[PDB]
RNA sequence: UGGAAGUCGGAAUCCGCUAAGGACUGUGUAACAACUCACCUGCCGAAUGUACUAGCCCUGAAAAUGGAUGGCGCUCAAGCGU
């Protein structure tokens, strides 16, 4: 069952996820490599 | 005015015209006599027409 | 994106720690290692962990770290090419979930005896199974909710009843007193906070904490320990059972 | 309360503003000049008017000098304009006359000379208690 | 018969907003440069006069509704002096009256100038100047308006004590059962709690004896120290003892569970005995279930006798 | 506001010739006045312009910095 | 920016039977049947996996992507309604005059009917007719409690809101006069 | 009633059962209400609201600046007795607008 | 004010004593404690009007010190 | 035979501390005058100082004890002139104590301190003295604390 | 200070245990208590936050007979930019 409380009291509400419509466009490793390159260039 | 009365008030000692119990009794007696004199003066001194 | 949540800026003294706290934890763990022979890993799962300060005070000669699990694992060294001392990457496989490090000069048997006979009764958290059935009786509500006899209990505070109504207890104010139903007790049954053999949620555990009813225990389970002299990790009883990473 | 008698049926209003009527009581006044009628509505160029049982504001033009400087509440008890009651009776008195009362309805005087109207006697209990003839 | 009829006193900014909203919304606001100078002068003179009429009406409503201490009973006057610094009260109301008269003077001067103003721009500048001076005068009253609003609320919540009637006055130390006695004999809601100074202000209840109405006044507790060291909470009770021709009931706790000694209670009674001249005094020994007068030591019994 | 059930007087978009001519003349007079105040304006004005720079999201900014540094070294060697 | 594809997933239990045709969702469960018209939102329905309903929008803006979350929550609430149901427990409290509540079932309309009397001593008799499918009972376990149960969350919550709004004190201090009917608990029947 | 009677009533009886929830919901809707007022108020009310919101934004950002920097003059040097101190004997306003004889 | 010394628009305006912007007036400066090098009280000093009295309802001036 | 422990905050050499006790020690069966006399006798060493007093209640008699506090110990070690409270007020504690006296105050406070070392205890005592406003060796207790943390002053171990 | 325990006031605002916790952000008490916030840890799973700039849009003040992008009417325009 749902183990925590919701503030508004709508206990039937699902565990919602973040509204990220730009998901899946970048892998994690590529972003880390771009972070290192941006830091070096800066 | 904020330190005299209110939520931020810090006043704790009143400003008195008397120091002793006997002085307070005399002050009360004189104030009552003056009050009665003033109401007698006002009493001696349907709506009225314009 | 005009429609956005307004980020509240806190007008308080304490700010976010950041990367500097991580580096401080790395330095402290990497300096604690060459001073103690034994490094224990202990597990405290689904627990309040406010008696850990008392544990730190009692173990004066020991050093206890209770930081982030992955940061402590990186401090000790996950790979054999990264470990500060030999056998520490063997110890890092024990660090998952809510764990902690214990650097000590003492005997492992002494440490095991202390953490075995140590036991304090503590408030239950959400997820634990209720060991018994708790029911606040009808009538005037007291502070313990029927744990002590009602003649030895102060009535509960009048400021708690909106919280009780939020947590689902159908209380009401009668002449400055919090009551279930009537003041003498009628037209209602006792409020069952929890039943035996039932997973507790946070609402029930908050009610039990407000009524000072403790249904759990403070048990620290030692998983294993790395020794500097032998350069090896000895695994204890909970180490086999606990998931490994 | 603004001194408007409630439960009064519609009757012919015979005493407008400016009428001088007799004073039927022994309060010391002998006539009342009407300056206003309590409960009068708003209408362009229409003078406020009152009937039997209506409360008015009056001034004393003849009587004791003590009553000559104040504006007194009055209740009209007799009128000369003919008016109809609910039983189809058209009636009138031989003179226009009223009595001086306080705003709550109790009289300043202690006795009433002559008869009073049924409407005034029903609407103000002190007039009924201080009246000798009711018509 | 109380002071609940005092209209609410807004602050300086709310007062300015109210007055200028009345001027904006209850008068016409379109005037044209192509009209005659007589029409323009009438427009702006009407604006200034309506603004000062609103200010004068509100200031007169503030002044004429607050109690005047020089006309009150000495009990009520000195109770207001205990609660409130009477100097501060009179200074606040005098500053209100001074601002009212300054607004009237400014309006008179600017109407006289608008009689000679020769253009719509000059008329507009004169009207803005008069309204800005009025707004400055109201803004310089930021503190007395808040003070007087707080005064109004507490006066509205003040009890109604009739100074000349059949009245009982309960006095003594804290935690001696004064509020318990008042709850037992009247219908008043005085809080009864074990801690000291539970009652921080005067309460009054009523009862009927032989078909006559009596009023009973519950007072804050009084401690044993000289009158220069008395706080306002205890001075309310001291003023009640001093100025009210009452039947005084001095409550004493023989069991000494109030936290104070019977000797100190006796010294307080002897100290406030000069206030009891021409008053009828009864000493009520409360809490006799715990300890009785017979169980009291004989020296203390001799002192009480 | 009860606009939908009870609309008010419409605001006309049909401008008048008087208003158009007056607005045009006031605009021209304002342009001349701001030119005069610009010529009389004593506020300091930098001769050089603060250049915005190179965007961070340009993927070849590092290679462009390499090119600029190389050309700087080449110019220093030539000079 | 026009997002090429956005999708959401709704898991369906084994007891639940979902039929979608022309954006008209019909959800069948152990407790009953619910029906809803979602034709005002451009959604493509599919079966991406056995027991999973797939919601998708193609070439939609950020608003069209965000509306899929509302559609997902609506269909999920319909599934929860036909599986476990919804229950609103309400409490009516009074200071001096006891409030009298009588619950009947009008048979010709086939709907429950709540009659409220003696609120602040008023002589008027308030009457609220419930939405179809909402069952109202007076709780025997607790004191002065109504229980509203149903399969439609919107119907149950709107009926509870109507009960709460019909008993509202007017021209009085709400700090002093605390009386009324209030929604105490919101949850599931099962 | 006398003294703190509404406070005593709140002590002995409490508040309405939905009071905290409605206060929380109103505080949550306050942002939508503020935006609706900013986009739909008209006229002098709108102008006063905009000026007052501008004042609040200035005060708020000053508060943020102060809490962020809680933990942190003439060109030529002159002594303390020459501080705050400053030929052609010109008046402060050497030229004004001429006034015609009708004015 | 002691006298009107110069109204810049017209000498007739100075003769009539008209208070306009930029008008030099003579004021009594006894309240400022201005004193000469030996102790004589300086009670007359020039000031200049800096506002528009016909538009503001008040005369504002700056001392010529 | 049950145990009651009551902690209270009182001024030394004063009987009126039991004024607030008689609300609660009253129904417990204690004599407020006897309790106040015992409190005064126990706190006669701490004249004019705000001290913490522990009362243990057994079988309707209570015994008094004085729980030491760092602030009271620092104020006592300041050795202020002997003073009456009600007449002059708004005093400041601007005298000086020695770092040695700070060390025995920390040694007295070892049963309350959770620090690993006596140096850690001395630093808490210096922080309390900084809050009081006094001096240590003629300098600011924050400056002595910083110098101790720098290490040029060696606090003895235990 | 009658009472003031972080939260009626004034001034300072340090140390220890730390993973982290202000001589405290609010609620609350007569004072306590209790709750909460700043901060930290456990679950989760990949992109976010702040401030500005440039477009379009709303407000950014209106009177008085019934009326005006010229009128109908126009919404992936019959509006705007190229
Ligand atoms: N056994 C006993 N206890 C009493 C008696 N009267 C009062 N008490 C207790 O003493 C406490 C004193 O509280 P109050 O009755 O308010 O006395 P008080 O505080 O001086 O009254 P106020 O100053 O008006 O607030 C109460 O809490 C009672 O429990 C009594 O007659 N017998
Ligand atoms: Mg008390």
């Amino acid at each position: 069952k749902n183990l925590g409380m919701r503030k508004n009291g709508q206990v039937w509400l699902p565990a919602k996820k973040a509204f990220r419509p730009t998901k899946g466009l970048t892998s994690w490793e590529l972003r880390v490599k771009k972070r290192q390159e941006q830091a070096a260039m800066k | 005015f904020s330190e005299t009365f209110g939520p931020k008030a810090q006043r704790k000692r009143p400003k008195l015209s008397f120091n002793t119990v006997d002085e307070l009794a005399g002050y009360s007696e004189q104030s009552l006599d003056s009050y009665h004199a003033r109401l007698e003066e006002k009493k001696l001194l349907s709506v009225a027409t314009a | 994106p005009k429609s956005k949540r307004a980020r509240v800026y806190h007008l308080t003294q304490v700010n976010k720690k950041g990367r500097e706290a991580k580096e401080r934890l790395f330095s402290n763990i990497r300096e604690t290692i060459p001073k103690y022979q034994h490094c224990f890993v202990f597990s405290v799962d689904n627990m309040r962990n406010n008696y850990l300060k008392d544990v730190r005070h009692e173990l004066n000669d020991c050093r206890i770290f209770f930081g982030k699990t992955k940061l402590m694992a990186r401090a000790l060294g996950t790979t054999p090419e990264e470990e500060q001392a030999d056998g520490l990457h063997r110890l890092t496989r024990y660090l998952t979930g809510t764990v902690g490090l214990l650097f000590t000069n003492r005997d492992p048997a002494d440490i095991e005896s202390y953490f075995s006979n140590l036991s304090q009764v503590d408030f239950a958290r959400a997820g634990t199974v209720a060991p018994r059935t708790v029911t606040v009786p009808p009538g005037i509500v007291y502070s313990t909710g029927g744990e002590v006899p009602p003649e030895h209990d102060v009535p509960v505070s009048h400021t708690l009843e909106p919280e009780l109504r939020r947590l689902g207890m159908p209380v009401r104010m009668i002449k400055g007193k919090v009551c279930l139903g009537d003041e003498k007790g009628e037209a209602s049954e006792g409020y069952t906070i929890c039943k035996e053999g039932e997973v507790l949620d946070s609402r029930q555990t908050r009610l039990l904490k407000l009524f000072s009813i403790c249904l759990s225990e403070f048990k620290v389970s030692l998983l294993g320990y790395w020794s500097s002299a032998s350069g090896e990790v000895t695994e204890l009883e909970a180490g086999k059972t606990r998931p490994k990473r | 309360k603004r001194g408007a008698p409630g439960g009064k049926l519609k009757m012919t209003l015979g005493l407008p503003v400016g009428a001088i009527m007799n004073c039927a009581d022994n309060s010391g006044a002998r006539n009342l000049y009407i300056i206003a009628v309590k409960g009068a509505g708003a209408r362009l160029n229409r003078l406020p008017a009152g009937g039997v049982g209506d409360m008015v504001m009056a001034t004393v033009k003849k009587g004791k000098p003590e009553l000559r400087k104040k504006v007194h509440p009055a209740v009209i008890v007799r009128q000369a304009k003919p008016w109809k009651r609910f039983d189809g009776v058209f009636l009138y008195f031989e003179d226009n006359a009223g009595v001086i009362v306080n705003p709550k309805g109790e009289m300043k005087g202690s006795a009433i000379t002559g008869p009073v109207g049924k409407e005034a006697a029903e609407l103000w209990p002190r007039i009924a208690s201080n009246a000798g003839v009711v018509m | 018969t109380g002071w609940k009829d005092i209209p609410p006193v807004p602050t300086a900014q709310e007062f300015i907003d109210i007055v200028l909203s009345r001027t904006q919304r209850r008068l016409p606001t379109q005037i044209r440069p192509g009209f005659k100078i007589s029409r323009i002068r009438a427009f702006y003179t009407r604006k200034v006069k309506f603004t000062q009429e609103t200010c004068s009406e509100k200031f007169g409503a503030i002044i004429s509704s607050f109690p005047v201490l020089s006309d009150q009973h000495p009990f009520h006057r000195d109770l207001m002096n205990i609660l409130y610094d009477a100097d501060h009260f009179k200074v606040a109301l005098g500053q209100i009256s001074t601002a009212k008269n300054l607004i009237e003077t400014i309006s008179r001067d600017y109407v006289r100038l608008l009689k000679y103003a020769q253009s719509l721009y000059q008329c507009k500048q004169l009207k803005r100047a008069a309204l800005g001076r009025m707004a400055t005068l109201i803004k310089r009253l930021k503190d007395p308006l808040i003070y007087l609003d707080q005064v109004r609320q507490h006066l509205a919540r003040l009890p109604d004590i009739n100074p000349t009637t059949r009245t009982l006055l309960v006095a003594g130390f804290p935690n001696v059962g004064k509020s318990s006695f008042v709850r037992s004999v009247t219908r008043a809601d005085t809080p009864v709690e074990p801690y000291a100074f539970t009652t921080k202000s005067l309460f009054v209840g009523h009862l009927d004896y032989k078909y006559l109405r009596y009023q009973v006044i519950d007072t804050p507790g009084i401690l044993d120290h000289p009158l220069e060291e008395m706080n306002t909470i205890e001075m309310q009770s001291v003023t009640a003892l001093a100025h009210l021709r009452a039947a005084v009931l001095y409550f004493m706790d023989i069991s000494e569970q109030c936290g104070f000694s019977l000797k100190a209670q006796i010294n307080l009674f002897k100290s406030i005995k000069p206030l009891f001249a021409n008053k009828m005094v009864f000493i009520v020994l409360n809490k006799m279930d715990i300890k009785k007068f017979e169980e009291l030591d004989p020296e203390m019994q001799q002192e009480i006798n | 506001a009860g606009t939908i059930n009870k609309p008010k007087k419409p605001t006309s978009k049909r401008k008048t010739t008087r208003l158009r001519a007056k607005i045009s003349k006031r605009a021209a007079e304002k342009k001349r006045k701001e030119r005069k105040l610009a010529r009389k304006n004593p506020e300091w004005r930098s001769k050089l312009k603060k250049d915005p720079g190179i965007p961070n999201l340009f993927p070849y900014k590092e290679r462009l910095l390499q090119q600029i540094e190389e050309e700087r070294i080449r110019r220093k060697e030539e000079l | 920016m026009r997002y090429i594809h956005s999708e959401e997933t709704i898991p369906v239990p084994e007891n639940v039977k979902v039929s979608i045709k022309s954006r008209l969702v019909t959800v069948e469960g152990p407790r009953g049947k619910l029906q809803k018209d979602l034709s005002h939102i451009a959604v493509n329905f599919s079966v991406v996996k056995k027991g999973v309903i797939g919601l998708e929008i193609h070439h939609g803006s950020r608003k069209d992507v965000a509306a899929l979350r509302t559609v997902r929550t609506i269909i999920n609430n319909m599934i929860i309604g036909v599986t476990k149901g919804f229950k609103y427990k309400m409490r009516y409290v009074y200071a001096h005059f006891p409030i009298n509540v009588n619950v009947e079932k009008n048979a010709e309309t086939g709907c429950y009917e709540v009659e409220i009397r003696n609120f602040i001593g008023e002589k008027i008799v308030r009457k609220v007719v419930m939405a179809p499918g909402v069952e109202v009972e007076i709780s025997k376990a607790q004191k002065d409690e109504l229980i509203l149960s149903g399969n439609s969350l919107e119907a149950v919550s709107q009926s509870a809101a109507d009960i709460q709004q019909i008993c509202k004190v007017r021209n009085k201090d709400i700090r002093k006069f605390l009386d009324g009917i209030y929604v105490s608990e919101k949850g599931n029947i099962v | 009633p006398q003294n703190e009677y509404i406070e005593r009533h709140r002590k002995l009886h409490g508040r309405r059962l939905d009071a905290e929830e409605r206060a929380r919901k109103k505080a949550a809707r306050e942002g939508h209400k503020n935006s609706e007022n900013a986009q739909n108020l008209r006229g002098l009310r709108a102008k006063l609201y905009a000026k007052q919101r501008h004042a609040q934004k200035i005060q708020m950002r000053k508060a943020i600046k102060q809490h962020e920097e809680r933990n942190v003059e003439p060109s030529d040097p002159i002594p303390s007795y020459l501080l705050d101190r400053a030929a052609r004997f010109s008046v402060p306003i050497p030229k004004v607008r001429g006034i015609s004889e009708e004015e | 004010i002691l006298s009107v010394k110069k109204n810049p628009s017209n000498p007739l305006y100075t003769q009539l004593g008209v208070l306009t912007k930029g008008t030099i007036i003579e004021v009594n400066v006894s309240d400022l404690g201005i004193v000469t090098a030996s102790g004589k009280i300086a009670w007359g000093r020039y000031a200049q009007i800096t506002n528009n009295p016909e538009n503001d309802g008040c005369v504002n001036a700056v001392l010529l010190v | 035979n049950e145990i009651k422990i009551i902690h209270l905050r009182a001024t030394g050499g004063e009987v009126g501390a039991s004024s607030a006790l008689a609300p609660k020690i009253g129904p417990l069966g204690l004599s407020p005058k006897k309790v106040g006399e015992d409190i005064a006798k126990a706190t006669a060493d701490w004249k004019g100082l705000r001290v913490t007093v522990r009362l243990t209640i057994q079988n309707r008699q209570a015994q008094v004890s004085v729980v030491p506090t760092a602030s009271a110990l620092i104020i006592r070690a300041l050795k202020e002139p002997p003073r009456d409270r009600k007449k002059e007020k708004n005093i400041k504690h601007n005298k000086s104590v020695s770092l040695d006296e700070i060390i025995e105050i920390a040694r007295t406070m070892r049963f309350k301190s959770f620090s690993k070392d006596l140096k850690g205890g001395v630093k808490e005592i210096l922080g309390t003295a900084f809050s009081v406003g006094c001096q240590v060796d003629g300098k600011s207790p924050k400056a002595i604390s910083d110098a101790i943390e720098a290490g040029e002053i060696d606090i003895p171990d235990e």
